[PDB]
C-alpha cells in the first residue's frame, strides 16, 4: 500500500489563482514523476503537468501553458501545482498521481482529488422557489412537490426537506454551473399523493461552507 | 500532441458476459497505453499497464492485446465491481493524453420514467421570467432525453438538462429538464407538454398542463 | 543453467555433435511447465536434427505463455521472434526461489523503448537513449527521452503473471548438412545362439549370431558376402566379431 493525499482546494475569483499540494507516503519522490490531472464535472480526465523529482525537468499539456506551473520538494516528499489566471471554465477536481521515470509507463496509484471552483462571488445563497405539483398522479398513486435552487455558490450543496427532517421520498438532481458563475439544481419529494397534504414539505438547502441555509415552504395549488 | 479515439462510447452487458473495448492513438504510442477504471466520487485506478500487463490488485478476469495498431481490453466475465468508466492513457510521448472514457453499464430490467411536471409557480413568476420543470424518476438505461413542446411545437434553444447517478441495486436514475420563457412569452401560450424517451422505451411517456394551471 | 539473460539479450546457443536428452526436463520436474510445439512432451529423444538450439532467458509468467514458435504477442513480436521453420518446446521454472528480491533484479534488462521489432533469432543489447518525441536525445534522459532496457521489481510477493521465470527454449533445425544431434538410443539385450531379427547400426537380417574366427582392422564394422549381404558384425559396444549364420 502507498498513499497520495491532496489538499489546498478552495475558491478562486476569476483572474485569480490557487496553489494545490499533495503529500506522498510509503515511497519517496525520487525515481518517480509526480503528475496533476484535472477533471471538470461532466468531463473525462485531462493531464495538466508532470515533474520528475530526481530531474527537476517538467512537462505540460499545451492547454495549460502560460497558466499552470508544476514543482516538487523531495525533503517534504510533496508535489505542488500552481494554477494562475483562472476562469469559471477551470472548475475541476484536481488529482495528484504517480508514474515512473520520465514517462513511457502509465500512472498506477492516484490520490482522490480536491475541488477548486472559480467565481466572482466567493459565497452566494440561492433563491429557492417552490414548484407546485400536478394534480394528476403517476404509477403507484404517487405525486410530488418540489423546488428549484438557483444562483448559489459554492458547490457542493446538500438538499433535503422539512427543514432537514425529511429524507424519506427525497430525490435530488446534481447541480450544474450557469453563465452567472453560480450553481443551480432541482429537487422533489415523492409520496402517495394524499401525503402531500399531510406531511410538511419545506425545501432545505444547506450551505455549510458559507454558514447558511435557505428554508422554502412548498404546498399544493389549484390545477 | 497525440489524440485519443475510443469505441464504443458506452457498452451494456449482464453479469457474467464478455466485454471488449478498444482504444486508438492518432500516432504511434508503441505499447505504453494504460487502462483505468473510474467510479463516481473516486479517482481512476490502474487496471492494465504497458498495453497488456495486469496490475496487482486487479482481478485475473482482465486481459488485453494489440491488433494491428489498436489495443483491445477484454473482461472475460463481468462481475458487479467491474462496472466503471474505462479510460485509456497514452504516456509514451508527452503530453500525457487521456481518452473520453467508455461507460460500461450493467444490464437491468428496462423501464419507462415516472413523469412529474411542475408548471411555473406564482413565486417563480415574480422574477419576470418563467421556468417549466419536468422531472423523470426511476428509469433505465442511461441514454435518454427530455423532449419539450409549447402549443404542440417542438422546442429548441430554450432548454436545459441535468442527470443524476445510477443506483447500485437496479441502475435506475432520473433526468431533470426545464424550459425558459420570459413571463411575457409564457402568457402567450395555452398548452405545455413533456415527452420523455430513452433507448429502451418503445412507448414515450407524455404529460401536459394548461398555461396558468397549478 | 546456472545463468540466464534478459529476453532482449536472448542467450542464443547452438548445440552440435552430441546426444541431447531432450525429454530430461519432462521427467525431472525441475521446471514448472513443459509445453511442446510440433514435438511431443515425451518420447522427444527420438527426434534427430541437424542442429538444435538451447537458449536461456528470464521473463514474466504471462510472457512464458506468449513465447512459442510462430506465435505472436508483445514479447514474441518485439524482443525475440521464435520462427516456425523450426519445431520446438518452451520450458519454464519459477524464479522466486532464485532471482526475485526486494528492490528488483538488475541482471535482467528488458527492452521497453523501441522504434522497431527484432528478427527471428536476433539478439541485442543496445543502451542508446530512445527518442519518443520530436528532438534528438543525444544520450540524455528526459521527458520524451528514455533508457531502452529496464529492470523489473520481481519479488516473492508478486502473482504469477508478473513473477519471473527461467525459461529455456528448445528449437529443432534441419539444414543441408549431415545431422549432428539426436537424443540417446536404447539397445536391446544381445542373444547369440538363437534366430533373431537383428538390426546393427541400421543393417538388418535374420539369423543366429555367434563368435567369429575372423579378424578385422579397428576401422571396420561389418563383414560382407556376395551382393553385399552382411555376414558378420562387430558389436557396437562389445569388441567381439560375430558371425551371422
Ligand atoms: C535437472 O535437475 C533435475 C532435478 O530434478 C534432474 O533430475 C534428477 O537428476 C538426478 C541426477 O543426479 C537423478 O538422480 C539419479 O537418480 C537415479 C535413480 O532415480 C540414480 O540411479 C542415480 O544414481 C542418481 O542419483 C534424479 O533421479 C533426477 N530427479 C528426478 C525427479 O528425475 C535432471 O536430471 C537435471 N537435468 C539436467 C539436464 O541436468
Ligand atoms: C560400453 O560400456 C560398457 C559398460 O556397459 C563397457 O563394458 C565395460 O568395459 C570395461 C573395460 O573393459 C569393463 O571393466 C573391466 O572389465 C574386465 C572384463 O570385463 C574386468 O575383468 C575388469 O574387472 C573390469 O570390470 C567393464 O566390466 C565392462 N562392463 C560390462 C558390463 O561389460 C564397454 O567397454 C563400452 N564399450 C565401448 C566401445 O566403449
Amino acid at each position: 500500500e502507498v498513499q497520495l493525499v491532496e489538499s489546498g482546494g478552495g475558491l478562486v475569483q476569476p483572474g485569480g489563482s490557487l496553489r494545490l499540494s499533495c503529500a506522498a507516503s510509503g515511497f519517496d519522490l525520487g525515481g518517480y514523476s509526480m503528475h496533476w490531472v484535472r477533471q471538470a464535472p461532466g468531463k473525462g480526465l485531462e493531464w495538466v503537468a508532470g515533474i520528475y523529482a530526481s530531474g527537476g525537468a517538467t512537462a505540460y499539456a499545451d492547454s495549460v501553458k502560460g497558466r499552470f506551473t508544476i514543482s516538487a520538494d523531495t525533503s517534504k516528499n510533496t508535489a505542488y501545482l500552481q494554477m494562475n489566471s483562472l476562469r469559471a471554465e477551470d472548475t475541476a477536481v484536481y488529482y495528484c498521481a504517480r508514474s515512473y521515470y520520465y514517462g513511457g509507463f502509465g500512472m498506477d496509484y492516484w490520490g482522490q482529488g480536491t475541488l477548486v471552483t472559480v467565481s466572482s462571488a466567493s459565497t452566494k445563497g440561492p433563491s429557492v422557489f417552490p414548484l407546485a405539483p400536478s394534480s394528476k398522479s403517476t404509477s403507484g398513486g404517487t405525486a410530488a412537490l418540489g423546488c428549484l435552487v438557483k444562483d448559489y455558490f459554492p458547490e457542493p450543496v446538500t438538499v433535503s426537506w422539512n427543514s432537514g427532517a425529511l429524507t424519506s421520498g427525497v430525490h435530488t438532481f446534481p447541480a450544474v454551473l450557469q453563465s452567472s458563475g453560480l450553481y443551480s439544481l432541482s429537487s422533489v419529494v415523492t409520496v402517495p399523493s394524499s401525503s402531500l397534504g399531510t406531511q410538511t414539505y419545506i425545501c432545505n438547502v444547506n450551505h455549510k461552507p458559507s454558514n447558511t441555509k435557505v428554508d422554502k415552504k412548498v404546498e399544493p395549488k389549484s390545477c | 500532441d497525440i489524440q485519443m479515439t475510443q469505441s464504443p462510447s458506452s457498452l451494456s452487458a449482464s453479469v457474467g458476459d464478455r466485454v471488449t473495448i478498444t482504444c486508438r492513438a492518432s500516432q504511434s504510442v508503441s505499447s505504453a497505453v494504460a487502462w483505468y477504471q473510474q467510479k463516481p466520487g473516486k479517482a481512476p485506478k490502474l487496471l492494465i499497464y504497458s498495453a497488456s500487463d495486469l496490475y496487482s490488485g486487479v482481478p485475473s478476469r482482465f486481459s488485453g492485446s494489440r491488433s494491428g495498431t489498436d489495443f483491445t481490453l477484454t473482461i472475460s466475465s463481468l462481475q458487479p465491481e467491474d462496472f466503471a468508466t474505462y479510460y485509456c492513457q497514452q504516456s509514451h510521448t508527452y503530453p500525457i493524453t487521456f481518452g473520453q472514457g467508455t461507460k460500461v453499464e450493467i444490464k437491468r430490467t428496462v423501464a419507462a420514467p415516472s413523469v412529474f411536471i411542475f408548471p411555473p409557480s406564482d413565486e417563480q413568476l415574480k422574477s419576470g421570467t418563467a421556468s417549466v420543470v419536468c422531472l423523470l424518476n426511476n428509469f433505465y438505461p442511461r441514454e435518454a432525453k427530455v423532449q419539450w413542446k409549447v402549443d404542440n411545437a417542438l422546442q429548441s434553444g430554450n432548454s436545459q438538462e441535468s442527470v443524476t447517478e445510477q443506483d447500485s441495486k437496479d441502475s435506475t436514475y432520473s433526468l431533470s429538464s426545464t424550459l425558459t420563457l420570459s413571463k411575457a412569452d409564457y402568457e402567450k401560450h395555452k398548452v405545455y407538454a413533456c415527452e420523455v424517451t430513452h433507448q429502451g422505451l418503445s412507448s414515450p411517456v407524455t404529460k401536459s398542463f394548461n398555461r396558468g394551471e397549478c | 543453467a546456472t545463468r540466464f539473460a534478459s529476453v532482449y539479450a536472448w542467450n542464443r546457443k547452438r548445440i552440435s555433435n552430441c546426444v541431447a536428452d531432450y525429454s530430461v526436463l519432462y521427467n525431472s520436474a525441475s521446471f514448472s511447465t513443459f509445453k511442446c510445439y510440433g514435438v511431443s512432451p515425451t518420447k522427444l529423444n527420438d527426434l534427430c536434427f541437424t542442429n538444435v538450439y538451447a537458449d536461456s532467458f528470464v521473463i514474466r509468467g504471462d510472457e512464458v505463455r506468449q513465447i512459442a514458435p510462430g506465435q505472436t504477442g508483445k514479447i514474441a513480436d518485439y524482443n525475440y521472434k521464435l520462427p516456425d521453420d523450426f519445431t520446438g518446446c518452451v520450458i519454464a521454472w519459477n524464479s522466486n526461489n532464485l532471482d526475485s528480491k526486494v528492490g528488483g533484479n538488475y541482471n535482467y534488462l528488458y527492452r521497453l523503448f523501441r522504434k522497431s521489432n527484432l528478427k527471428p533469432f536476433e539478439r541485442d543489447i543496445s543502451t542508446e537513449i530512445y527518442q519518443a518525441g520530436s528532438t534528438p536525445c543525444n544520450g540524455v534522459e528526459g521527458f520524451n527521452c528514455y533508457f531502452p532496457l529496464q529492470s523489473y521489481g520481481f519479488q516473492p510477493t508478486n502473482g504469477v503473471g508478473y513473477q519471473p521465470y527461467r525459461v529455456v527454449v528448445l528449437s529443432f533445425e534441419l539444414l543441408h548438412a549431415p545431422a549432428t544431434v539426436c537424443g540417446p538410443k536404447k539397445s536391446t539385450n544381445l542373444v547369440k545362439n538363437k534366430c533373431v531379427n537383428f538390426n546393427f547400426n541400421g543393417l538388418t537380417g535374420t539369423g543366429v549370431l555367434t563368435e567369429s574366427n575372423k579378424k578385422f582392422l579397428p576401422f571396420q564394422q561389418f563383414g560382407r558376402d556376395i551382393a553385399d549381404t552382411t555376414d558378420a558384425v562387430r558389436d557396437p559396444q562389445t569388441l567381439e566379431i560375430l558371425d551371422i549364420t
